[PDB]
């Protein structure tokens, strides 16, 4: 009785294990896969490339934001988005469907969210370093901005604003 | 055999494969 | 009391226990607001005329997270990772040191309460940089937590004195538990140890300009995620040593169980970067490969939930269970100390399908930063590990202070026990749900009403758990006191056995049991595998940091 209870409990256990890792395994060959995909583009960069928060806003790719979007290929648009206190330049953002979008996003203050509603571009902005991701959107119109990061008071209306043309 | 020992991780199994496989689909419709 | 004169530790464990509980009252009060905050109802001048300290969510969303996931816990890991292992042993714990760690804790709390209650600190339990918080905030905490640092000094104390006296016999079982435990914290400790003492502490007090965002995030995650283990693992050794016993049952496999918590010294503090996902300058590869040891992590709880679940089933069927569903019903279901844990487990099945979700490296992409981690981790924390430690009021309470449990009290014990439970499932389901639908976390959402207008139903399950968890909560806080402040007192309580389960016969592995006591050698290979998971990656960060200006925006 609790000899056989042992005995079997102990027999099934081992079905579950290897049945479990598995399906951790497969899930990883599916991981695995994304990464394989257009769709790992919105995986930051791992690069370091740090700047100066305390002069960003006064010189460089941030500092005037009507200039924020500058064609790097030939269907390829990189576009330098500030993240701060509370909002997005530019605002919009504008960008061309089909085009694949490098953003390289940065903060002058503290730490924000980028998260783009719709898509998968969700990113962390960290002041001193430029944030790097990719992302083509398929579907023209209107994507808004959600600072996903506790920033501070204005933290829960901080929105920006992606426009997608046709 | 222990019959109800496996009926928790079936259903462990299933709020797993729902879950994962309802986030990979959220995740290529958002791709 | 005599009592106490032959056994001091009851009266050091009553300590924690307590201060644990009051920092989870203190700290729980904030919940429902935040529930309905969720549920987009703003009550938060109703909470500002009853509490006029209290200046915005933020600073309430940073003592909810301070008391409740930091203080309590860690208390009550103190609390039962010292007292369960020294019964077991039938030893002293050394109570110069028990007493030293207590106080400072207490003393740690109290610093870093003045300037969060003060509006001082309102940063998140995460105080991330450049967000600036007072420097009493980042001491009092660091003196909180390495009073962790006694407690593992007192556990491996107890251990060798222990291992003298009976050479050549392996770790019983609660110690061994308890022995890898605590090592497995020490190891993880280091992240925020090292991030304070190199980056928070002289920065607060002045003596630098600024702090690298990236390298304090990367040494906060070192520590950040094995200490929800260090949550864990304390409900764990009840569940496993205890919950057996109190179920009618025993515990199915002694060695099982030590493999759930080897696993757990192995595979607990590698894994970090899971939390970074959505950070620059760390690699992909690197990204990748803490997926891969986060997915290992799972197996201890996929293992344990097999244990557990086998127990429960053995003593159902002990207890005249037939069927596929009769063991269920044949446990003592009203026995608020075998609910509490159970319910939790419950919850815990949504709870780790979540945690799986968020570990695969894009998948992450998809709830970073929204509603459905905190959705994740209620189910996690705020319901097993909460509830386990609120059904032990019914069994470790009695046993050390001698005070009774009336059978009034048990029934009110089950009330909350119940309607916590479902509270924390009802908000798991808005949670979960409003993150699928991108709202954020860490968000005074009330405040912009039409922001989330495609949420409308999960916010309803928000402000019902709201109502449902406030009930609980004052319900609790009732009993609570109600049994503390009681009039009888029943020393022979007090003298009672802890309810530690027997295992079940029979034969078993001695020599993976033996292959798992040479704890020496899994703390280093634990070690190493730190070394190798974080090393190169903190080697880079180290060799160019890039400090920034600290701000407060509050
Ligand atoms: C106690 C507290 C914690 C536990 C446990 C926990 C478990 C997991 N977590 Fe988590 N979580 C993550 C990964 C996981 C995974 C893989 C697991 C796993 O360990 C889960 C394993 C569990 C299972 C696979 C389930 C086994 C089921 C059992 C054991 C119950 C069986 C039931 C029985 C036997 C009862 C039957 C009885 C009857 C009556 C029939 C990740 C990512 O990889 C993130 C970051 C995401 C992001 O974007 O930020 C995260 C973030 C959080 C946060 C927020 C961090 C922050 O504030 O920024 C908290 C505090 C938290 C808590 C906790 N976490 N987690
Ligand atoms: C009455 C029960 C409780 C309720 C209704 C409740 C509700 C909430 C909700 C709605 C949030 C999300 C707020 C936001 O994202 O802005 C939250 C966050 C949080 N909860 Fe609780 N809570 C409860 C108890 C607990 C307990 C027992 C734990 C710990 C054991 C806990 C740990 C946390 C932590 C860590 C945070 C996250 C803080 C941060 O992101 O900075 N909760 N809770
Ligand atoms: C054991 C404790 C469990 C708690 C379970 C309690 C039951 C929940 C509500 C029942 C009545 C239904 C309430 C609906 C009536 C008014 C709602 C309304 O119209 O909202 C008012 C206003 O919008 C706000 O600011
Ligand atoms: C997509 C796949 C479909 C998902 C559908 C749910 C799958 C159920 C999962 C695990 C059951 C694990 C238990 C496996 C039992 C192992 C058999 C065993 O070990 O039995 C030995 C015993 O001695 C014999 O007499
Ligand atoms: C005992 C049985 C042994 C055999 C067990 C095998 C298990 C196979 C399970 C999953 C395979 C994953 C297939 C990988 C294909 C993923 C592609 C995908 O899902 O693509 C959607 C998206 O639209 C594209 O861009
Ligand atoms: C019990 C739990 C029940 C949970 C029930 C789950 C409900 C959420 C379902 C899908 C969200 C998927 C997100 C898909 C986002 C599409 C939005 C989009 O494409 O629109 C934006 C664009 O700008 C237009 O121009
Ligand atoms: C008891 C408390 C438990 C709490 C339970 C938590 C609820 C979440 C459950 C499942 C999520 C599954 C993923 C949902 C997937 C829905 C959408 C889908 O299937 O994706 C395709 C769609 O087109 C994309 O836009
Ligand atoms: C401020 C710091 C004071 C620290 C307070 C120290 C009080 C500790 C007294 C204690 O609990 O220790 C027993 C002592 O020997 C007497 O009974
Ligand atoms: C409790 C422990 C808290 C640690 C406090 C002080 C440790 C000693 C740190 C000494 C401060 C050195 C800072 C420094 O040298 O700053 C250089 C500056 O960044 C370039 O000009
Ligand atoms: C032992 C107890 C306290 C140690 C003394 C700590 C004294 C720290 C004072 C330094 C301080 O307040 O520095 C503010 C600075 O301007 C940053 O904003
Ligand atoms: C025991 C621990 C397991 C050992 C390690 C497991 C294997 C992972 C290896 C390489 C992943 C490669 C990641 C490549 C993804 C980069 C995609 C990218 O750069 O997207 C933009
Ligand atoms: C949307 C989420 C809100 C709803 C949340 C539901 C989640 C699961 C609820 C209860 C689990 C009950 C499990 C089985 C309970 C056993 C009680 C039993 O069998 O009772 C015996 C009786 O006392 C004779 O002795
Ligand atoms: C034992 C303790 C209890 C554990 C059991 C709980 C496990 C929850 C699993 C799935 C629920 C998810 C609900 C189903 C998802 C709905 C999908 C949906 O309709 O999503 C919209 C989609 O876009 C189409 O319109
Ligand atoms: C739609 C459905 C309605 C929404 C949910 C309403 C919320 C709470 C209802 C009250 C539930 C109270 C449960 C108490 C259970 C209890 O304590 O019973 C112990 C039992 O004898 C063995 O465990
Ligand atoms: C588990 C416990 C069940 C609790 C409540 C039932 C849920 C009813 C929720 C119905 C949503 C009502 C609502 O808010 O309507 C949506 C929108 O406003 C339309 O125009
Ligand atoms: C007596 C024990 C069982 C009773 C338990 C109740 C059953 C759960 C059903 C609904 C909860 C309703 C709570 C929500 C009421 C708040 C009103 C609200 O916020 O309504 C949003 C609406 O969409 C405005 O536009
Ligand atoms: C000292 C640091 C303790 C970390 C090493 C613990 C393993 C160890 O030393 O175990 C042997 C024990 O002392 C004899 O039984
Ligand atoms: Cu910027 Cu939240
Ligand atoms: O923390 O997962
Ligand atoms: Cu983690």
């Amino acid at each position: 009785d609790e000899h056989k209870a042992h005995k079997a409990i102990l027999a099934y256990e081992k079905g579950w294990l290897a049945f479990s890792l598995a399906m951790l395994f497969v899930f990883i060959a599916l991981i695995a896969y994304t990464l394989a995909t257009h769709t790992a583009g919105v995986i930051p960069a791992g690069k370091l490339e740090r700047v100066d928060p305390t002069t960003v806003r006064q010189e460089g790719p941030w500092a005037d934001p009507a200039q924020a979007v500058v064609q790097t290929g030939p269907n390829q648009y990189t576009v330098y988005v500030l993240a701060f206190a509370f909002g997005y330049q530019p605002n919009p953002i504008e960008v061309p469907q089909g085009a694949e979008i490098v953003f390289k996003i940065t903060s002058p203050d503290v730490i924000h969210g980028f998260h783009v509603e719709g898509t998968n571009i969700n990113v962390e902005v960290l002041p001193g370093e430029v944030s790097t991701v990719r992302y083509t959107f398929k579907r023209p119109g209107e994507y808004r901005i959600i600072c996903n990061q506790y920033c501070g008071l204005g933290h829960q209306n901080m929105f920006g604003t992606i426009v997608v043309k046709e | 055999k222990p019959k109800g020992a496996l009926a928790v991780i079936l259903v462990l199994t299933l709020t797993i494969l729902v879950f994962w496989l309802g986030v990979y689909a959220v995740f290529f419709a958002r791709g | 009391s005599r009592v106490y004169e032959a056994y001091p530790e009851k009266k050091a464990t009553l300590y924690f226990l307590v201060l644990g509980f009051l920092a989870l009252i203190v700290g729980s009060l904030f919940g429902p607001f935040q529930a309905l905050n969720y549920g987009n109802v703003d009550a938060y001048p109703l909470l500002k005329r009853l509490l006029p300290f209290v200046q915005s969510y933020y600073q309430g969303l940073t003592l909810h997270g301070v008391l409740n996931a930091i203080v309590f816990t860690q208390l009550f890991a103190q609390a039962i990772m010292v007292y369960l292992p020294a019964r077991e042993l039938n030893m002293r714990p050394n109570m110069g040191l028990m007493w030293l760690s207590w106080w400072m804790a207490f003393i740690g709390l109290v610093v870093a309460a003045l300037p969060l209650l003060a509006n001082e600190a309102t940063v998140l339990f995460t105080f991330y940089p450049p967000l600036k918080g007072h420097w009493a905030f980042y001491l009092g905490a660091s003196v909180f937590v390495l009073s962790t640092w006694v407690s593992i000094y007192i556990v491996l104390d107890l251990w060798r004195r222990w291992k003298a006296a009976n050479p050549g016999k392996v770790t019983p079982l609660v110690t061994y538990m308890a022995v890898v435990f605590w090592l497995m914290w020490f190891l993880a400790s280091l992240g925020l140890v090292l991030e304070a003492v190199l980056f928070l502490l002289p920065w607060s007090f002045g003596l630098v300009e600024g702090v690298d965002p990236l390298v304090a995030r990367t040494l906060f995650w070192w520590t950040g995620h094995p200490i929800v283990y260090f949550w864990l693992l304390p409900a764990y050794a009840i569940i496993y040593t205890i919950l057996p016993k109190q179920a009618g049952g025993k515990l199915v496999s002694d060695p099982m169980a030590r493999l759930a918590f080897l696993l757990f010294l192995l595979l607990s503090t590698p894994v970090g970067f899971h939390h970074q996902f959505a950070d620059p300058g760390i690699d992909p590869t690197w990204k990748m490969i803490h997926s891969v040891l986060t997915l290992f992590v799972a197996v201890p709880s996929l293992m344990t939930a097999f244990t557990v679940a086998a127990s429960l089933e053995f003593a159902g069927r002990l207890r005249g269970g037939r069927g596929l569903f009769g063991w269920i019903r044949a446990l003592p279901w009203d026995n608020p100390a075998f609910v509490a844990p159970v319910l939790g487990l419950l919850g815990f099945i949504p709870g780790g399908a979540g945690g799986i979700v968020n570990a695969s490296f894009t998948l992450d992409y998809v709830v970073h930063n929204t509603a459905w981690v905190p959705g994740h981790f209620h189910l996690q924390v705020a319901s097993l590990v909460t509830l386990t430690a609120m059904g032990s009021l019914y069994w470790l309470l009695p046993n050390l202070t001698g005070k009774p449990i009336s059978d009034a009290q048990r029934r009110l014990g089950l009330a909350v026990v119940w309607l916590w439970f479902l509270g924390m499932m009802i908000m798991a389901v808005g949670l979960h749900w409003a993150g699928l639908l991108n709202v954020p976390r860490r968000a005074y959402i009330a405040q912009v009403p039409d922001a989330y207008p495609h949420a409308a139903v999960p916010m309803v399950f928000n402000v019902l758990a709201g109502i449902v968890l406030l009930v609980a909560l004052l319900l609790f806080i009732y009993g609570l006191f109600s049994v503390l402040l009681s009039r009888e007192r029943k020393p022979e309580l007090a003298e009672a056995p802890l309810p530690f389960a027997e295992v079940i016969s029979g034969p078993e592995d001695r020599r993976l049991v033996l292959a798992m006591d040479r704890i020496g050698f899994w703390f280093a290979v634990a070690a190493i595998l730190v070394v190798l998971a974080y090393g190169p990656t903190l080697v880079q960060l180290f060799g160019h940091l890039n400090p920034v200006p600290g701000w407060r925006l509050w």
